């Protein structure tokens, strides 16, 4: 499932802004 | 969405008056309205690139606040000088129910400080991840507040540029307060800075095209999707892979998404700027009048008269149990003034 794919991903925690 | 009777005139008059108030403060910003020693530092509520947000207690009144601390030297290294001046000048000038209030600001040899209202209910991010996803009525309630907030901000020629659940706090009434104006900018016409958060970037930002307030409406699309699905419309392990998905022009919706919700999102997650809702002749009204919002009473939302989906747990003043724990660090203040010229207007 897409949900399981998200939960197993490296980006379920707080996401930092980017710059530059 | 095109009709201009009397309700649109009430909106216009409200915005006219709001702009009057804003411009007075925009042109004569508040400055140096407190001092670090007036506050007792309790606990770190969150972190960012150039500093942290700490729960503090104002000694004279006993009020709690959230104090954002920015290390001047780090702001300079990350070339965020002008963005930081933007952030404070804008935040001290705005006034809206769903924007966190700036109560004081000041600086010392080492740091910049913005003391804001403490919003005890925690980040939407924390609640969303824990519960998994919000129901559509739940997501609609939050979404409506962002819609009115962007209507307000954009009318002031502001672009917000960092919408995400991490920046939305739930107050004790269960309503939203937007925090972090680190990328907010007052600009008429195009701007070009590559900034924001990867999952939420509009295609025109990724492709270095020069862009405007329509990027906020794209980000609203991402937010609504993420609230209702439990995950964002474009995710991967690395930002570059995320960008590829964003520019591709393809989006897929969970099977539980209502027909109305999918139609709204197709119009917000629209790569073609001449078709993206929020960016057409009818402006925000194309969004306010979409039938996914047919049950939304916009005035009632603004007046906080609508019953919130949930009310955060509250264990008396100063409690932080709705926030994650962070490693605590010392606020050091050098005996020498750093970066004086750069931040003189702060
Ligand atoms: O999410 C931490 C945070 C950043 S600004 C602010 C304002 C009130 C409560 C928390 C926060």
């Amino acid at each position: 499932t897409t949900y399981a794919d998200f939960i197993a991903s490296g980006r379920t925690g707080r996401r930092n802004a980017i710059h530059d | 969405a095109a009709k201009k009777g009397s309700e649109q005139e009430s909106v216009k008059e409200f915005l006219a008056k709001a702009k009057e108030d804003f411009l007075k403060k925009w042109e004569s910003p508040a400055q140096n309205t407190a001092h670090l020693d007036q506050f007792e530092r309790i606990k770190t509520l969150g972190t960012g690139s150039f500093g942290r947000v700490m729960l503090v207690k104002h000694k004279e009144t006993g009020n709690h606040y959230a104090m954002k601390i920015l290390d001047k030297q780090k702001v300079v290294k990350l070339k965020q000088i002008e963005h930081t001046l933007n952030e404070k000048r804008i935040l001290q000038a705005v006034n809206f129910p769903f924007l966190v209030k700036l109560e004081f600001s000041f600086k010392d040899n080492s740091n910049l400080y913005m003391v804001m209202e403490y919003v005890p209910g925690g980040e939407m991010f924390s609640h969303l991840r824990r519960i998994g996803r919000f129901s559509e009525p739940h997501a609609r309630f939050y979404a409506a507040q962002i819609v009115l907030t962007f209507e307000y901000l954009h009318s002031l020629d502001l672009i917000y540029r960092d919408l995400k659940p991490e920046n939305l706090l739930i107050d004790q009434q269960g309503y939203i307060q937007v925090t972090d104006f680190g990328f907010a900018k007052r600009v008429k016409g195009r701007t070009w800075t590559l900034c924001g958060t990867p999952e939420y970037l509009a295609p025109e930002i990724i492709l270095s095209k020069g862009y405007n307030k329509a990027v906020d409406w794209w980000a609203l699309g991402v937010l609504i999707y993420e609230m209702a699905a439990g995950y964002p419309p474009f995710f991967a392990d690395q930002p570059i892979q995320i960008y590829e998905k964003i520019v591709s022009g393809k989006v897929r919706f969970p099977s539980h998404f209502s027909s109305d919700l999918k139609d709204l999102l197709r119009n917000l997650l629209q790569v073609d700027l001449t078709k993206r809702f929020g960016n057409l002749k009818n402006g925000v009204n194309d969004i306010k009048n979409h039938k996914w919002f047919a049950t939304t009473d916009w005035i009632a939302i603004y007046q906080r008269k609508v019953e919130a989906p949930f009310i955060p747990k509250f264990k008396g003043p100063g409690d932080t149990s709705n926030f994650d724990d962070y490693e605590e660090e010392e606020i050091r203040v050098s005996i020498n003034e750093k970066c004086g010229k750069e931040f003189s207007e702060f």
